């Protein structure tokens, strides 16, 4: 069977973008994703009904002095629910993008786990993270996961690429 | 530290949200100096002064 939802609606300056997932079921589970992008050229200025959902990179985050701790306490976004001592933390969010012209955002609902790496290799999340405002120009929480921490990435690049096959024979 | 960390950690979500676009309105458009070299004759009292 097939299970597939729209993720991206938004007017590009070249027309209506869009993009759904397909996540296809056997016996229940799912086996593969399939991620299709269109686009309506020409132009569209529906503001209104364009959208997107993004799911953000998991970002790491390591707190060494006592004022990150308190940083990102601050930040009425970021809401711990349990109160352990931790030292490195990881970010694994997604937000929800509706927009409201060319560049902002009507609105902003990005919440998301926050998740702490014991010794003994089991990751507890230590709180939650929500965000939501209107009319805004940027995800807060996207940017200072950014600028204060960086992303457990996965594509990791050679610093020079190789060819696998060289000729004419493909 | 903190006061001050947290103080710039809020100043640039501010900045973000609200776009940097209006942030700088927020700081006042000081006025620069300059000389006002005059002659300035020495000032006549009046008269009956």
């Amino acid at each position: 069977s097939t299970k597939a939802e729209i993720k991206a609606v938004l007017n590009q300056p070249s027309g209506k973008l869009v993009e759904v997932v397909g996540t296809i079921y056997r016996e229940g589970k799912p086996v593969m994703e399939v991620t299709s992008q269109f686009l309506y050229r020409g132009e569209y200025n529906d503001y209104c009904n364009t959208f997107q959902k993004v799911t953000e990179t998991p970002v790491q985050v390591a707190f060494k002095s006592a004022k990150d701790l308190a940083v990102l306490r601050s930040k009425e976004w970021f809401h711990l629910e349990k109160d352990v001592q931790f030292d490195v933390l990881t970010f694994r969010c997604e937000s929800t993008y509706k927009f409201k012209s060319a560049n902002v955002y009507s609105s902003i609902k990005t919440t998301g786990q926050v998740l702490l790496e014991l010794p003994t290799k089991e990751v507890i999340q230590v709180g939650s993270v929500d965000y939501e405002a209107g009319t805004s120009y940027g995800n807060p929480v996207t940017d200072y996961l950014s600028r204060n921490g960086k992303t457990i990435e996965e594509s990791v690049i050679f610093e020079n690429a190789i060819p696998l096959s060289s000729g004419e024979e493909l | 530290d903190i006061r001050r960390a947290v103080s710039i950690e809020s100043a640039i979500e501010q900045k973000v949200v609200n776009g940097d676009n209006v942030d700088a309105n927020y700081s006042k458009v000081m006025v620069e100096p300059r000389a006002n070299m005059k002659f300035d004759f020495p000032t006549l009292k009046s008269y009956d002064e």
